[PDB]
RNA sequence: CAAGCUUGAGUCUCGUAGAGGGGGGUAGAAUUCCAGGUGUAGCGGUGAAAUGCGUAGAGAUCUGGAGGAAUACCGGUGGCGAAGGCGGCCCCCUGGACGAAGACUGACGCUCAGGUGCGAAAGCGUGGGGAGCAAACAGGAUUAGAUACCCUGGUAGUCCACGCCGUAAACGAUGUCGACUUGGAGGUUGUGCCCUUGAGGCGUGGCUUCCGGAGCUAACGCGUUAAGUCGACCGCCUGGGGA
């Protein structure tokens, strides 16, 4: 993922311009790579060295949700429809 | 990772202790100085330190009688998996009278030969021999 | 491409062909004639090459093995599922109005801009003759006199491979995997053709066959000995060569005297 | 090897050189080897034998050139 | 002993061959680290620098053509 | 808009076209808003070995920045052109812009 | 339960090295075969032999051509991956690890029965390819016999796209994460310095190999990468056969 691509997100959800480490700021710069990630594995299905990597950031992601969901109910329900996460 | 500090200080004590060396650290903590608040006034270590402002070292300083070592055996007896909470009535002497065991009571720290008389129990946090 | 699913005796064993990329109507209208089931008689009607007789009516479309238009280029419009050959067919709409059919290689879509002529792009669905391609592409609808029309490769997943380009005549590898020479100036068209998995298709039951019109085929050795050699003993018996109906070995004895060809075949198919 | 003869060179020499030349390129280590299959594991078995007896012929060296014996 | 990190060099450009004609040896091989003394990152970029030449036709693959 | 290091090589006998060529492939490039670095031509060249079947071939050097596109479709004129025999085309991760260490 | 901090765990900036995975190209040497040219009697083989190949011209030797598999030198107890494993060059897509100075979020951490994935070779199905090697198999030998090691041939198989199988001495015969405890030789890879001022000295990081002390072990051996002194959790064994 690219510089000025990153440099986006975390502009558009980061509250100072300069967190870069706030928790739906490390979830949407997961999210915003596994949505670019599965136009690749849909021509080279036989990955699995690069797949580790992606089911890494999944089961990561599922994990800086799940602190969410217990420290500020507030914030996650908007996190996740701003997101598209089903769960 | 650390799942336990007390075992962390213990077995630095003890590696410290054997190796030879005279002054081990740690990171302190509220219950490692009501732990070497016993030791130092039991006699097992000569005197003890703390040092900083905002993350603290605990330093110690070990002993040495004629060359050889104070502590000999020290133990862990209540560890994360499996607490011992023991009752006055069947509190137990290490080493049939000269060895203590720092017993957590609700008034304080201390050693069981002082926390026999006064009166309660609680949980043994470590035998030392 | 799947498995039907075994309901009954009939379909435990049918593996279908289908495909979404088809046309759901009617072909195009201009384009239709007449193929009529000529049953396997000729005019003195008698059968000639027998087993063929039944089936569904075939109605012909043409197409063209020429290609003939330089210059002009093509875009495609839609496929069409042609029951004369087992090929499919793109529509093409030309940039005048005029429409044709073609035989569809194996990327084709909705949306290809083709190129007949001497001055085409490489890139496959083009054509363009023999002393302009580059060696080693492999090509379908070779012509073996310069527009006659598209002779060599034309089924459903074949493919001839120019190896050689010497003096004016030019080597292929034919798809039976015998070499050829060809005129180093006829009109062959660059990439393979579309429908790849024809040879897939288990049929499944006797029905595919009579609605394909092929009729059943008697074995030698059930006739009595007055309508084939293998006929006769009382009970099973094969005691003799295996032949034809009319006398000549069958169980590989070469049958090819056309000697009049003899200068371009170059190593026979082994 | 292509040895090439100089202007009056001797032909014992100008043979000699080009046994030299040869052992040097080393073709007869190399068409040794390709004459017959060694496996992945019995190279890599003989590719590291043939190293750990490189360290104690090494080593061994500066160890007994400390005993003397006389 | 070595030449690269004393000459204080960062990549070694294939397209100079003064130097290249004297890490191969007679027959057109490449002389082993533990002859000429290079240090082992450069001796990589070496072996790149000399497989990129041989396909481009500016130093012998063996010794005949 | 990564740099690249193309080389190529025409035939002797085409020695003739290369201010054809070397005009005609900054086209493809620099009205693709690709900028170009440096640009040599190497003269002819004695090889080392046969290469279908001749002994002096034509070797020009390009060094010039693109976009991924123009430099993925560069090779396609060089493979189904015949006037080239090789070409190898380098990623350079920066903009070189020093001579040629064969200029001298 | 409620409120906080930065050392656990994580993100961002700039870079470095690597046979890490998936796809498409292309280059050179050789083995075989085909078409020839020069050429005349033997070649091939083992401990000695024969089977086989040659007077219909083999074996050598030269030019030309089709195709397939593998990547000499580099190549090293060297590098990457979680294991299985991965070697020519070039281009696309992509996963980690590591240093450097900082900014940030505030225990978000560790292990995991049943689950779900990956998992060398052999096998198995459907469709392609087949140069080399090569179970079965055929012949010549050695032998008391030789269904064998040796020899001349050779089909599955090895290879490619997509599906099952889920096993190996899958070995470091050592589950994974963390904290401590004397040293010395290397190798590989980052970086801030000091007269860097050609190969110099002063340092701090990760990763891997030998030798060795306390302590441990039945011994061999291990030895800061522990089989040392400990803490968290899971797997597992209880006489040999039967199995
Ligand atoms: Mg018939
Ligand atoms: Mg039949
Ligand atoms: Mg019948
Ligand atoms: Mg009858
Ligand atoms: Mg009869
Ligand atoms: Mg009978
Ligand atoms: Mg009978
Ligand atoms: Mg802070
Ligand atoms: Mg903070
Ligand atoms: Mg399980
Ligand atoms: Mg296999
Ligand atoms: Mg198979
Ligand atoms: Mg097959
Ligand atoms: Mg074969
Ligand atoms: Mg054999
Ligand atoms: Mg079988
Ligand atoms: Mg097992
Ligand atoms: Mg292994
Ligand atoms: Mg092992
Ligand atoms: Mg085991
Ligand atoms: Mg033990
Ligand atoms: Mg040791
Ligand atoms: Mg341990
Ligand atoms: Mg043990």
């Amino acid at each position: 993922l690219s510089t000025e691509a990153t440099a986006k997100i975390v502009s558009e959800f980061g509250r100072d311009a300069n967190d870069t480490g706030s928790t739906e700021v490390q979830v949407a710069l997961l999210t915003a790579q596994i949505n670019h990630l599965q136009g690749h594995f849909a021509e080279h299905k036989k990955d699995h060295h690069s797949r580790r990597g992606l089911l890494r950031m999944v089961s990561q992601r599922r994990k800086l949700l799940d602190y969410l969901k217990r420290k500020d109910v507030a914030r996650y329900t908007q996190l996740i429809e701003r997101l598209g996460l089903r769960r | 990772s650390m799942q336990d500090p007390i075992a962390d200080m213990l077995t630095r004590i003890r590696n410290g202790q054997a190796a030879n060396k005279a002054a081990v650290t740690m990171p302190s903590s509220k219950l490692k100085v009501a732990i070497a608040n016993v030791l130092k006034e039991e006699g097992f270590i000569e005197d003890f330190k703390v040092e900083g402002d905002t993350k603290p070292e605990l330093e110690l300083t070990l002993k040495y009688f004629q060359g050889k070592a104070v502590v000999e055996s020290i133990q862990r007896v209540s560890r994360p998996g499996l607490r011992i909470y023991k009752r006055k009535d069947e509190l137990p002497k290490v080493m049939a009278g000269l060895g203590i065991a720092v017993v957590s009571t609700s008034k304080g720290v201390m050693t069981d030969r002082a926390a026999r008389q006064a009166g309660l129990g609680g949980e043994i946090i470590c035998y030392v021999a | 491409v799947v498995k039907c699913k075994p309901t009954s005796p009939g379909r435990r064993h049918v593996v279908k062909v289908v495909n979404p990329e088809l046309h759901k109507g009617k072909p195009f209208a201009p384009l239709l004639e007449k193929n009529s089931k000529s049953g396997g008689r000729n005019n003195n009607g008698r059968i000639t090459t027998r087993h063929i007789g039944g089936g569904h009516k075939q109605a012909y479309r043409i197409v063209d093995f020429k290609r003939n238009k330089d210059g002009i280029p093509a875009v495609v419009e839609r496929l069409e599922y042609d029951p004369n050959r087992s090929a499919n067919i793109a529509l093409v709409l030309y940039k005048d109005g005029e429409r044709r059919y073609i035989l569809a290689p194996k990327g084709l879509k909705a949306g290809d801009q083709i190129q007949s002529g001497v001055d085409a792009a490489i890139k496959p669905g083009n054509t363009l003759p023999m002393r302009n391609i580059p060696v080693g592409s492999t090509v379908h609808n070779v012509e073996m006199k310069p527009g006659k029309g598209g002779q060599l490769a034309r089924s459903a997943g074949t493919y001839v491979q120019i190896v050689a380009r010497d003096g004016a005549y030019v080597t292929l590898r034919l798809r039976s995997g015998e070499m050829r020479k060809v005129e180093a100036d006829c009109r062959a068209t660059l990439g393979e053709v579309g429908n790849a998995e024809h040879m897939l298709r288990v049929l499944g039951k006797a029905g595919a066959a009579r609605w394909r019109g092929v009729r059943p085929t008697v074995r030698g050795t059930a006739m009595n000995p007055v309508d084939h050699p293998h006929g006769g003993g009382e009970g099973r018996n094969f005691g003799k060569h295996p032949v034809t109906p009319w006398g000549v070995q069958t169980k590989g004895k070469k049958t090819r005297s056309n000697k009049r060809t003899d200068k371009f075949i170059v190593r026979r198919r082994s | 090897p292509v040895i090439k003869v100089r202007e009056n060179e001797p032909f014992d020499v100008a043979l000699r050189r080009f046994k030299r030349s040869c052992e040097k390129a080393g073709v007869l280590a190399e068409v040794r080897r390709r004459e017959f299959y060694e496996k992945p594991t019995t190279e890599r078995k003989r590719a590291k034998a043939s190293a750990v007896k490189r360290h104690a012929k090494k080593l061994a060296r500066e160890n007994a050139r400390r005993t003397r014996l006389y | 002993f070595c030449r690269f990190t004393a000459e204080g060099v960062q990549e070694i450009d294939y397209k100079d061959i003064a130097t290249l004609k004297n890490y191969i040896t007679e027959s057109g091989k490449i002389v082993p680290s533990r002859i000429t003394g290079t240090r082992a990152k450069y001796q990589r970029q070496l072996a790149r620098a000399i497989k990129r030449a041989r396909y481009l036709s500016l130093l012998p693959y063996t010794d005949r053509h | 808009m990564r740099h690249y290091e193309i080389v190529f090589m025409v035939h002797p006998d085409q020695s003739e076209q290369v201010p054809g060529m070397i005009e005609r492939y900054t086209a493809a490039i620099t009205g693709a808003e690709g900028k170009i670095h440096r640009l040599e031509d190497w003269g002819r060249r004695q090889l080392a070995y046969p290469i279908n079947k001749l002994h002096k071939a034509h070797y020009v050097l390009m060094n010039v920045e693109a976009p991924q596109e123009v430099i993925d479709e560069l090779e396609t004129t060089f493979r189904f052109n015949d006037a080239v025999i090789r070409s190898m085309v380098m990623r350079t991760k920066h903009a070189v812009t020093e001579a040629s260490p064969m200029v001298k």
